[PDB]
C-alpha cells in the first residue's frame, strides 16, 4: 500500500526531473520521506530527504549562479535547511554521525557558493565538532574550510579561534605524520599573518600566541620572510614590508595573500 | 517610523554617538554589497525620501532599517516596499513607463490564472515580485481578485502555491481597507496556513502577518484573531530558546522582526507577560556561546530590543532587565 504509492511518487519525481522543472520533484521526494516515515525504514527516509535537498540546491543553483537573479530571494535555501536539518536530526537519532556531517557539509558548501559565509562557518564547525570522536583529519579539513569562510566574512577573531583550535587538535593527532604536517604549515603561517593584523593586548594574548610570537620574533625561505616580517611590523618599517609583499607574492595562496595585503594595509 | 526619542537636545548627542559606533560596527560586520571598495567611510542605505526625491544619508535613518535584514545586505527579502511607502508615495489611503508593463502584466498573469501548476506557481511568486510597482489601487483590486479565483479554484494540496500565494493576498488586501469580507478569509488563510510543515510557508505566512499588521487601524474582531500569532511566537521562542545552530536562520529572525514589531506598535492586544518572555528569551539569546548563535541573529535582536528601548512603550522594569 504505502511502498507502492511510495513508487509511484518515485516515478512522478524521475517523470519531473526528465521534465528538468524541481521545485516539484523535490515535493515528491518529501512525499517519498512521508511514506518511508510511515512505516519504519530509516536511511532510505534519509536518501529522500537528501535528495529533495539535492533538488532544491539545484533549483537554487540556477537561480542564483546561472542566473543571477535580482527577483531570487531564497525560498528553496529555507526548504533545504529544513530537509537537512531532517536529515540531520535522522542521522543523529540512528546513530550514525558521520552522514549527517556529510549533509553539514553540504549544506555549508552550498552556502558558501551563494555568497553567505557566516552560515557556512556555521555548518562547518557543526559537521567538525561531529567528527571529533570518530574522524579527526576530516574535521581538521572541515575547520579548514570553516576558516576560509571566517576569512571571506570578515570575522578574524573567530579565524584566530579556528585556527588554533586547528593547531592544537593537529598537535594532538601528528605525533608531523603527513597532511597533519600541512595543516600545521597552513596554521604556522595564517595565524602569524593574523596576529600581526590584529595586534592583541597581553590580556587577550593567550599563551600558544606567546609561544609562536616568541617563536618567530615549514620551509626556509618563508619561515625567514615570516621573521624579517615580524621583525619588520614590529619595528613599522614600510619600505621592507614593500619589498617583502613583492617577495612573498608567489610563496602564499591567495588567502594568506589577502592577510598579508591588510597586514601591508593596516600598518601604512 | 522615525523615533520620538530623537530630536531633542539631549537626542542629538546620543544620535552621534551611536552613529561613530554603528559605523565602525558597520566597518567590522556588515556585508560590502553595495560597496566595491576598501574605505572605512562607506555606509550607505538606498532608502529614498518621500514624485521620489533625494536619497537619505545613513546618519539621519539610524534605527530605521528593519529587523528582517542582515546588516548592509543587499538583497529582495520581501519587506522592500512598505505600505506606508504605498498609501503615501501614491495618493492612496483607505524615465520608463512602469505603469503599462504593468498593467499589461496583470492582464497577462490574469488570463494565466483564469496551464501546468508550474507555470501557475511562478506567475503567483512572479505577481508578489512585480507587486512593488504598482501604483493604481485598482491594480491591486484585480490582484486580490485573481488570487481569491485562484485560491477558489486550484485544489489545497499544494503547499508550493501556498509558499508563493500567501504573502502575495496579504500585501493586496493591506494595500486595500481591510474590511471584514476581507479580513475574514485572509485571517482564516493565515492562521491554517501557520500550521503547515511547510517551513516557508511558514516564512511567507509570517511574512503575510507582518503585511496585514502594518498600517491599517484593524477590526476589533480581527484583532482578536492576532493571539494565534502570539502562541506561535510563544512556543517557537521556547523551542528555540537555548539551540540556534540545529533549527534554521531567516525563519528565527524574521519571527523575532515581527514580534518586536507587535511589541512596539501593538502594546495592548497582547499582555505585558507576552512582551516580558520575549525580553527574557532574547536575553537567552544574547547569552549564547559564539558558535550557537550565529552573528546576523544576534545583532538583529540586539538591534530590535533597543529599538524598543528607544520607543516610550516598554515599562521600567523590563527596561532594567535589558
Amino acid at each position: 500500500n504505502v511502498a507502492e504509492a511510495g513508487e509511484q511518487f518515485g516515478q512522478l519525481g524521475r517523470e519531473l526531473r526528465a521534465q528538468e522543472c524541481l521545485p516539484y520533484a523535490a515535493w515528491c521526494q518529501l512525499a517519498v520521506a512521508r511514506c518511508q516515515q510511515a512505516l519504519f525504514h530509516g536511511p532510505g527516509e534519509a536518501l529522500a530527504l537528501t535528495e529533495a535537498a539535492r533538488l532544491f540546491l539545484r533549483q537554487e543553483r540556477d537561480a542564483r549562479q546561472r542566473l543571477v537573479c535580482p527577483a531570487a530571494y531564497g525560498e528553496p535555501l529555507q526548504a533545504a535547511a529544513s530537509a537537512l536539518g531532517a536529515a540531520v536530526r535522522l542521522h543523529l537519532e540512528l546513530g550514525q554521525p558521520a552522514a549527517a556531517a556529510a549533509l553539514c557539509l553540504e549544506l555549508a558548501a552550498a552556502l558558501r557558493d551563494l555568497g553567505q559565509p557566516a552560515a557556512a562557518a556555521g555548518h562547518f564547525q557543526r559537521a567538525a565538532q561531529l567528527q571529533l570522536p570518530q574522524l579527526p583529519l576530516a574535521a581538521l579539513q572541515a575547520l579548514g574550510e570553516a576558516a576560509s569562510c571566517q576569512l571571506l566574512a570578515r570575522d578574524y577573531t573567530g579565524a584566530l579561534a579556528v585556527f588554533t583550535r586547528m593547531q592544537r587538535l593537529a598537535r594532538e593527532h601528528g605525533s608531523a605524520l603527513g597532511a597533519f604536517s600541512d595543516v600545521l604549515v597552513r596554521c604556522e603561517v595564517s595565524r602569524v599573518l593574523l596576529l600581526l593584523l590584529l595586534q592583541p593586548p597581553p590580556a587577550k594574548l593567550l599563551p600558544e600566541h606567546a609561544q609562536t610570537l616568541e617563536k618567530y620574533s615549514l620551509p626556509e625561505e618563508l619561515f625567514l620572510l615570516l621573521q624579517s616580517l615580524v621583525m619588520a611590523t614590529h619595528e613599522k618599517d614600510t619600505e621592507a614590508i614593500k619589498s617583502l609583499q613583492v617577495e612573498m607574492w608567489p610563496l602564499l595562496t591567495a588567502e594568506q595573500n589577502h592577510l598579508l595585503h591588510l597586514v601591508l594595509q593596516e600598518t601604512i | 517610523k522615525p523615533l520620538k526619542a530623537l530630536d531633542t537636545r539631549f537626542g542629538r548627542k546620543l544620535s552621534i554617538i551611536r552613529g561613530i559606533v554603528e559605523q565602525e560596527i558597520q566597518a567590522m560586520v556588515s556585508k560590502r554589497e553595495n560597496i566595491a571598495t576598501h574605505h572605512l567611510y562607506q555606509a550607505w542605505d538606498p532608502v529614498p525620501s518621500l514624485t521620489t526625491g533625494a536619497l537619505i544619508s545613513h546618519e539621519k535613518l539610524l534605527l530605521q532599517i528593519n529587523p528582517e535584514r542582515e546588516l548592509g545586505s543587499m538583497s529582495y527579502k520581501l519587506g522592500q516596499v512598505s505600505i506606508h511607502s504605498v498609501w503615501l508615495g501614491n495618493s492612496i489611503t483607505p524615465g520608463v513607463d512602469i505603469h503599462s508593463c504593468s498593467q499589461f502584466l496583470l492582464e497577462l498573469y490574469s488570463r494565466w490564472i483564469l496551464t501546468p501548476a508550474i507555470l501557475i506557481s511562478e506567475v503567483v511568486r512572479s505577481l508578489l515580485v512585480v507587486s512593488d510597482l504598482f501604483t493604481e489601487r485598482n491594480q491591486f483590486e484585480l490582484m486580490y481578485v485573481t488570487l481569491t479565483e485562484l485560491r477558489r479554484v486550484h485544489p489545497s494540496e499544494d503547499e508550493i502555491l501556498a509558499q508563493y500565494l500567501v504573502p502575495a493576498t496579504c500585501k493586496a488586501a493591506a494595500v486595500l481597507g481591510m474590511d471584514k469580507a476581507v479580513a475574514e478569509p485572509v485571517s482564516r488563510l493565515l492562521e491554517s496556513t501557520l500550521r503547515s510543515s511547510h517551513l516557508p510557508s511558514r516564512v511567507g505566512a509570517l511574512h503575510g502577518v507582518l503585511y496585514v499588521l502594518e498600517c491599517d487601524l484593524l477590526d476589533d474582531t480581527a484583532k482578536q484573531l492576532i493571539p494565534v500569532i502570539s502562541d506561535y511566537l510563544l512556543s517557537n521562542l521556547k523551542g528555540i530558546a537555548h539551540c540556534v545552530n540545529i533549527h534554521s536562520q531567516q525563519h528565527v529572525l524574521v519571527m523575532c522582526a515581527t514580534a518586536f514589531y507587535l511589541i512596539e506598535n501593538y502594546p495592548l492586544d497582547v499582555g505585558p507577560e507576552f512582551s516580558a518572555s520575549i525580553i527574557q528569551m532574547c536575553g537567552v539569546m544574547l547569552s549564547g556561546s559564539e558558535e550557537s548563535t550565529p552573528s546576523i541573529i544576534y545583532h538583529c535582536a540586539l538591534r530590535g530590543l533597543e529599538r524598543l528601548l528607544l520607543s516610550e512603550q516598554l515599562s521600567r522594569l523590563d527596561a532594567e532587565s535589558l
